[PDB]
């Protein structure tokens, strides 16, 4: 601890340097948003979404984009 | 040989409007005309051969054309203002023009009833059933 | 502020990618239609020049498969306008 | 007095705004009053090219609903 | 092409100057430290490379693996530095 | 028209180069209780043109022991790269916008280290070689942190294109966030232009190395190069970290503020020079490898983490 103190006052870059190294190694682990990154980027639609044939055996897939079925990004909205 | 289709076979009307115009109305075209669009697309993907799905494609242009004719009939002025402002920007970004966008979108909800699709709800995969038999042996595998 | 601004920007990134998603089907119908035209048009000229050729069918897939094959940009424009060819090859890189 | 240093700075400044205003109006002249399209990705070059074919030879000319 | 046009004007402007400039008028310095630096420099320069794609990799769906990877790279090189400090290296 | 634009970017910049020299000789003056050059022309405005003409007229000297190409290639390369790096800069519109723009600026800067290496070998005198070796080292070292500092920026910008930052900085300068690196970008910009606090490349009291055997026209070309760079790097600070307000309707207030911020930060390295003694050769590298590189590498990781857990991954494009 004592050295820590002097280190804070002598060679006070490394201290800050390491501190950041860690804080970046922690915040991701503990945060209410970390999960969003993999989603927000997942959602971003870059490649055309090819439509599947309607065997008529699928109640999950929305038959029309504006239908009340399917995925939503309201999480992205009001984020 | 190659059995490449003939020109008369592939001579159909198209929108032929500036990219911006399509872009300005894109959100509503993705809305009013995906039933046929998708179909053409589903034809396109499962039957890798475009030549096979050409017909669906003529339907595509057509559906859109009237989509435009209806716009031409109503809220046309709005649309004209929205596209002109949208075109000026180099990447034709949507946010520079929101005041013009609100008018046309509002109007089409008064005159055409069509609705601007909320953030998303166009990216989501669609189910369209098509008579064209699920091409068996696509890739013409031996 | 950076967190909020990029989240706004990301939503915008989604709003316009979907805009093309909607516009793509039309482009696909257009591209193919035009692509075939280029192949066929080249067929006309092909026949015109390959007729005299001794026992050389006008056109034949170097590949025996009957699957539909996209043509190389080189095939589409090689015998077309050289300028057209150039535009396709290095046009986007030089942009505008 | 320090104000004498200003004449020199002014000449530098005027000569650093010219470039930014110049490049940004020789673009809006050559491209028909519309910012030069930035084609970062092919899609954009495609749309741009498509525009060329749609009218004249130049993409800046832009046909509308009346076509 | 547009770039080519600009660049050749750029060389022309410089060659013009030097030409006028020449026409108008009418053994064993070695320290491993220096070599060592150059080396370190590339080890760091290579790493810069493995770190350059990070802007595209940010958008990768994984994210967890991205950061797990990137953090490991930065940490292992920094330890390389650490040992460079600990050793006489970086002490000229 | 494109040429017109080529001329509009190069000619003005070159003229600005010239007057920076004058401005450096008056702001340093008033700080040191002296008028500076005002007697030639009105208020010294004709002073930069005057020595340019004297420099080109004086006999270019080719040392008995000197390569004749690694000698003439070196100033041509220095001016060519520096004036070239102004090609892809957002003001706000770039002459040649490149999708990987910042990598162009980093790569083009890196190439200038050779000119120093080539000139030092070409001179064939001891002062030149010793100066070049230390110089190349300084420049290269200050490239490793220089590059990492940019990579941290990019990851919060989303792309390598300098044009994107005009849209990233529409609400706040990237100084507020990332100020810790600005400082470290500013100090690195001071090293890479061999300006004062870090002018050991060519120390005068130490080795009166880069231009020892360079006089007249060759002296001028690097010379011009350095000063143009002095501006360019300051301008990159004024786009990457201090984002000038951008209004799409009127593009020149972007360039007007770009003008103001660039001049002030260009004024700052002039002010730094008069204010500080020059650092020792090892004291200079001690800073980068010990003081800055650990700060930069760690803050580099913080800039890969800030995006993810703050769900702020920047939009590509
Ligand atoms: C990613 C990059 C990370 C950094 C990479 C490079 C790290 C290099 C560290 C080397 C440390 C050993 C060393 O050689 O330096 C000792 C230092 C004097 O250094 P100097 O005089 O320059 O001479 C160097 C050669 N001895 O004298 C010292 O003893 C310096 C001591 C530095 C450590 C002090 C304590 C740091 C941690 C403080 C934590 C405070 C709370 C943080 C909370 C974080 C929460 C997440
Ligand atoms: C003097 C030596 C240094 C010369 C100056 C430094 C030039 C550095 C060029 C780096 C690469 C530039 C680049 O990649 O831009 C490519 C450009 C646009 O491509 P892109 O960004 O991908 O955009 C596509 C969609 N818009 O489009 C292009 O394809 C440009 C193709 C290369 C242009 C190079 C221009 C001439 C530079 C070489 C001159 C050679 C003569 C001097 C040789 C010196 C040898 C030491």
């Amino acid at each position: 601890s004592a050295f820590l103190k002097n280190a804070w006052a002598k060679e006070p870059v490394l201290v800050v340097s390491f501190s950041v190294w860690g804080l970046a190694i922690i915040m991701p682990m503990i945060s209410p948003y970390t999960k969003y990154a993999s989603m927000i980027n997942k959602a971003t639609p870059y490649n055309y979404p090819v439509p599947v044939r309607d065997d008529g055996n699928m109640p999950d897939v929305p038959s029309h984009p504006q239908d009340p079925l399917g995925p939503s990004l309201d999480w992205l909205k009001n984020l | 040989i190659v059995e490449l289709p003939t020109l008369e076979e592939l001579k159909v009307e198209e929108v032929k409007v500036s990219s911006a115009v399509l872009k300005a109305a894109a959100h509503h075209y993705g809305a009013q005309c995906d039933k046929t669009n998708k179909e053409f697309m589903l034809c396109r993907w499962e039957e890798k051969d475009p030549r096979r799905c050409l017909k669906e494609g003529k339907l595509v242009n057509g559906c859109a054309l009237n989509f435009f004719r209806q716009i031409k009939s109503h809220c046309a002025e709005p649309f004209t203002e929205y596209w002109t402002c949208l075109d000026y920007s180099n990447m034709q970004l949507f946010r520079h023009c929101r005041q013009q966008q609100a008018k046309f979108d509002q109007c089409v909800l008064d005159k055409l009833g069509w609705v601007r699709p909320d953030l998303g709800q166009l990216s989501k995969v669609t189910k369209v059933k098509t008579d064209r038999p699920l091409p068996e042996n696509p890739y013409h595998s031996r | 502020r950076m967190m909020r601004w990029n989240q706004e920007r990301r939503r915008l990134l989604i709003e316009d990618l979907e805009a093309r998603i909607a516009l793509m089907p039309l482009f696909q119908a257009e591209k193919d239609r035009r692509t075939l035209q280029i192949l066929r048009e080249n067929l006309e000229e092909e026949a015109i020049i390959m007729k005299d050729v001794p026992n050389w069918k006008v056109g034949e897939s170097v590949f025996h498969t009957t699957r539909w094959v996209p043509p190389l940009i080189g095939e589409m424009y090689g015998l077309r306008t050289k300028e057209e060819m150039s535009n396709a090859n290095f046009g986007f890189t030089w942009y505008t | 007095m320090w104000f004498e240093i200003l004449p020199g700075l002014a000449i530098m400044g005027v000569c650093l705004v010219i470039p930014g205003v110049s490049t940004a109006y020789i673009h809006k002249f050559t491209n028909g009053g519309k910012e030069k399209r930035v084609a970062r990705v092919q899609y954009q070059w495609y749309l741009m090219e498509r525009d060329r074919r749609i009218s004249g030879v130049n993409r800046y000319y832009v046909s509308k609903g009346l076509e | 092409m547009n770039l080519y046009t600009v660049i050749f004007i750029n060389i022309l402007l410089s060659l013009t100057l030097i030409l006028v400039a020449f026409w108008l008028p009418q053994r064993l310095p070695f320290s491993m430290k220096f070599f060592l630096v150059a080396i370190t420099f590339l080890l760091f320069d290579l790493e810069i490379a493995l770190l350059l794609p990070l802007p595209w990799a940010i958008q990768t769906i994984k994210t967890s693996t991205m950061m797990i990877m990137a953090f490991i790279l930065v940490t292992i090189l920094s330890l390389g530095l650490a040992y460079e400090w600990t050793q006489k290296g970086l002490e000229w | 028209m494109f040429f017109i634009n080529i001329l509009t970017l190069l000619v003005p910049i070159l003229i600005a180069m010239a007057f920076l020299t004058l401005v450096e000789r008056k702001i340093l003056g008033y700080m040191q209780l002296r008028k500076g050059p005002n007697i030639v022309g009105p208020y010294g405005i004709l002073q930069p043109f005057a020595d340019a003409m004297k420099l080109f007229m004086k006999e270019p000297m080719r040392p008995l022991t000197t390569s004749m190409s690694l000698f003439i290639i070196a100033p041509t390369l220095s001016l060519t790269l520096a004036l070239s790096l102004w090609v892809p800069l957002p003001m706000p519109h770039p002459l040649i916008n490149l999708n990987l723009g910042i990598l162009f600026i980093l790569a083009t800067s890196s190439l200038s280290v050779y000119s120093i290496l080539w000139s030092g070998w070409a001179s064939n005198s001891k002062y030149s070689l010793f100066g070049a070796l230390r110089a190349v080292a300084q420049t290269i070292s200050y490239e490793v942190t220089m590059a990492i500092i940019l990579l941290s920026v990019l990851l919060m910008n989303g792309s390598y294109s300098l044009q994107t930052l005009i849209t990233t900085q529409e609400h706040m300068w990237l100084l507020l966030p990332a100020w810790p690196m600005a400082m470290m970008w500013f100090i690195s910009t001071l090293a890479e232009t061999n300006r004062a606090p870090f002018d050991l490349t060519e120390g005068e009291s130490e080795l009166v190395g880069f231009n020892v055997e360079y006089a007249a026209g060759p002296f001028a070309l690097f010379f011009m190069a350095e000063y143009t760079n002095i501006i360019l790097m300051n301008a990159l600070t004024t786009i990457i970290f201090l984002g000038p307000l951008y209004y799409i309707n009127l593009p020149e207030l972007y360039s007007t503020n770009f003008m103001m911020e660039a001049l002030l930060l260009s004024s700052t390295f002039l002010w730094i020079r008069a204010s500080y003694p020059r650092f020792r050769y090892d004291q200079l590298m001690h800073l980068l490898w010990k003081n800055f590189l650990p700060l930069t590498l760690a803050l580099c990781m913080w800039h890969i983490s800030l995006p993810i857990f703050t769900a702020g991954v920047p939009p590509y494009m």
